[PDB]
């Protein structure tokens, strides 16, 4: 995340740091973000798995504020580290268009919730695409500068405005590459935006208005990071509720949707 | 079953 601020410990307890584990030396590197749905499942981006497709390629890190690049040590209470049981990539995912950039990871053993770890909410079946105008938030340990050499050790957060898909898809913006299952967010002039390392993480808007946030988007792609008229392109979670329910059960979906 | 309950809540610590 470029141009944002350090998140407070506990600010986004559903954040998960998805880390590549280099098995030759037991080191781990934050690569992508994800959002915790329940003790056994988190939501993230399919494209994060294009190269590391094996459950053994990853460690999953929960309740973190800071993550340590390259560490070979396990985490400390209250953080939790878990293995991946299964990676479920949408059957219609296409890397060339980034269409249906969404996946599920099954966590093992099950995570335990508490002060720094907890599920996010998904949109209601009735919600539809998120509406402009709104000010929403993203979070993640992605690059702090387009050209950074490493992800950010401290979790970042930033407010970003939703951008209407027609504007986002227009001639001098993404000019045809935006799909109806996308959401775009950021600012016409850029300067604030998600970047590499934040993929898979949430785009969250505050219901209306409980005091609870909804993950309405999943960080997917952009051209560069923080460039003018090249905002963050996200996968709309609402577009995949049936798909998610089909992998984890309607009951698990209903449990993380706010009261009718 | 610690993960059931009210979704989307921040700062569960307080
Ligand atoms: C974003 O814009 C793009 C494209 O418009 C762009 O043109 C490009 C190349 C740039 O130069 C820019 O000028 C401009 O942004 C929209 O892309 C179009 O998407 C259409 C909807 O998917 C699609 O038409 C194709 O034809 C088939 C549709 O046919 C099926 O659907 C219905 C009708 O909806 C029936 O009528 C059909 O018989 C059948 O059931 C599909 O198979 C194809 O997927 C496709 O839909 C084109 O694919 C596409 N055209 C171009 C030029 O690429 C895009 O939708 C815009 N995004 C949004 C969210 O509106
Ligand atoms: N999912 C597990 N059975 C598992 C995953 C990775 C691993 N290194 C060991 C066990
Ligand atoms: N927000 C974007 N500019 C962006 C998002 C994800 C990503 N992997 C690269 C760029």
């Amino acid at each position: 995340i470029i141009g944002g601020q350090d998140a407070a410990h506990g600010a986004w307890p559903w954040m998960v740091s998805l880390q590549i584990f280099t098995y030759h030396n037991n080191r781990r590197y934050h690569v992508c973000g994800g959002s915790l749905l329940n003790s056994q499942w988190l939501l993230t981006a399919a494209h994060c798995f294009r190269i590391k497709k094996k459950v053994t390629d990853w460690r999953l890190i929960f309740g973190a504020k800071e993550v340590e690049w390259g560490t070979n040590k396990p985490v400390k209470p209250p953080l939790q580290e878990r293995y991946v049981e299964k990676i479920i990539i949408h059957e219609k995912y296409s890397a060339s268009s980034e269409a249906n950039d969404i996946a599920l990871m099954k966590i093992t053993p099950p995570v335990t919730c508490g002060h720094f770890i907890g599920p996010g909410c998904l949109p209601q079946f009735r919600a539809g695409p998120p509406r402009v105008p709104q000010t929403c938030w993203v979070a993640g340990w992605g690059f702090l500068q387009e050209n950074a050499r490493r992800t950010s050790p401290m979790l970042q957060e930033a407010r970003v405005d939703l951008i209407d898909l027609g504007l986002c898809n227009s001639t001098r913006w993404y000019n045809g590459r935006i799909r109806s299952t996308n959401v775009c967010a950021g600012y016409p002039e850029g300067k604030i935006d998600t970047c590499q390392g934040d993929s898979g993480g949430p785009l969250m808007c505050k219901d209306s208005a409980e005091n609870s946030y909804v993950v309405v988007g999943i960080t997917s792609w952009g051209v560069g990071c923080a460039r003018a008229k090249r905002p963050g392109v996200y996968t709309s979670t609402w577009s995949y509720l049936n798909w998610i329910a089909s992998k984890i059960g309607s009951t698990a979906v209903h449990m993380i949707q706010l009261p009718t | 079953t610690t993960c059931d309950g009210p979704c989307g809540v921040r700062f569960r610590q307080n």
